[PDB]
RNA sequence: AGCUUUGCGCAGUGGCAGUAUCGUAGCCAAUGAGGUCUAUCCGAGGCGCGAUUUGCUAAUUGAAAACUUCCCAAUAGCCGUGACGACUAGUCGGCACUGGCAAUUUUUGACAGUCUCGAGACUG
């Protein structure tokens, strides 16, 4: 339960960007989603005291239609030093476990 | 292709069941039917597909 | 067919048999075998992960981590134990 | 107004799917493709090339098979023994245990089974 997501989810459409330099693209997220239609938020996701990277990050854009276009345009676009690969966001928080264990059930 | 029709029916019939009313040992009656019960079961390691001395 | 037998332990020793349930100078019994926290004896495979998960400093991934939890759980539901609805449907 | 048809699309059940399902941008084709039966007869595409979207779940391998700081340590009985204080060598109250606590009155269990109308009887 992370403090972290209510920076940036706004009903918004949340892209997870993998598969990327763990050197690189610390901000170059950032020219990414400003160079998609919603240019709302580019957060990637990094470990305290690390010097790099985790990995995927979190892009989150407004305009739904436009996000799924430019993961549709950038889904293996050579971003930085390796392509990254855009996927859907999961977002399994504790009421969406609970409400998972409830229709498992059911 | 008839004794693999089956052993995949075998396999459908065993993974219809749940995890709890699955069986862990399959006793085969003919002794030509084990050989693709081991391959029609591959995603199921914990189950044994032993023989029958006794035909029943 | 051997029933179990009001103050005899050997009725019940038989129904398991039945059903298949069973220098200074000195000689050191040097056993070694691999358990967990949860006391659970574990196979050669899943001791050598645990030690390279120790050894590498991380362990495994939530994914993970939930599926290894569920197959434990679902192991031992099965190990605690639909002819009835099938009875009264026919 | 009730009823019905052809064609079409949406939805749904069931079924099929490598002699199956399509693209074809190549060519030919009702101004006739292809025909061993019915040939002064039938009437549609045929031939080459090239294919067989998306989500979920599970399992295997591997140290790790990818969703947002993790780890480590700690908190949230009795009998006697040595001192301390009190009351007349003895007793009492608190402190820690350098030994013991499965042999009749308390904690290492004389318990368990059967039958009858809360109670009684029988056996091991």
């Amino acid at each position: 339960e992370d403090p972290s997501l209510l920076e940036w989810d706004a009903d918004d459409f949340r892209i997870f960007c993998g598969d990327l330099g763990n050197e690189v693209n610390d901000d170059i997220l950032a020219r990414a989603f400003s160079r998609f239609p919603s240019f709302l938020k580019a957060k990637v996701i990094r470990d305290k005291r690390t010097g790099k990277t985790k990995g995927y990050g979190f892009v989150s854009f407004k305009d739904p239609s436009d996000y799924v276009r430019a993961m549709r345009e950038m889904n293996g676009k050579y971003v930085g030093s390796r392509p990254i690969k855009l996927r859907k966001s999961m977002w399994k928080d504790r009421n969406l476990d609970v409400v998972r264990k409830k229709q498992k059930e059911k | 292709l008839a004794k693999w029709k089956t052993a995949e029916e075998v396999a459908a019939l065993i993974r219809s069941l749940p995890v709890e009313e699955q069986p862990k040992q399959i006793i085969v009656t003919r002794k030509g039917m084990l050989d693709p019960l081991e391959v029609h079961l591959l995603d199921f390691p914990n189950i044994v597909i032993k023989g029958s001395e006794l035909q029943l | 067919e051997e029933p179990i037998v009001n103050r005899g332990l050997a009725a019940a020793l038989l129904l398991c048999q039945n059903k298949g349930l069973l220098k200074d100078g000195y000689k050191p019994d040097v056993k070694i075998e691999y358990v967990d926290e949860t006391g659970r004896k574990l196979t050669p495979k899943e001791a050598f992960r645990q030690l390279s998960h120790r050894f590498h400093g991380k362990g495994s991934g939530k994914m993970k981590t939930e599926r290894r939890m569920k197959k434990l759980d679902e192991e031992a539901l099965l190990k605690k134990m639909l002819g009835t609805v099938a009875l009264l449907q026919e």
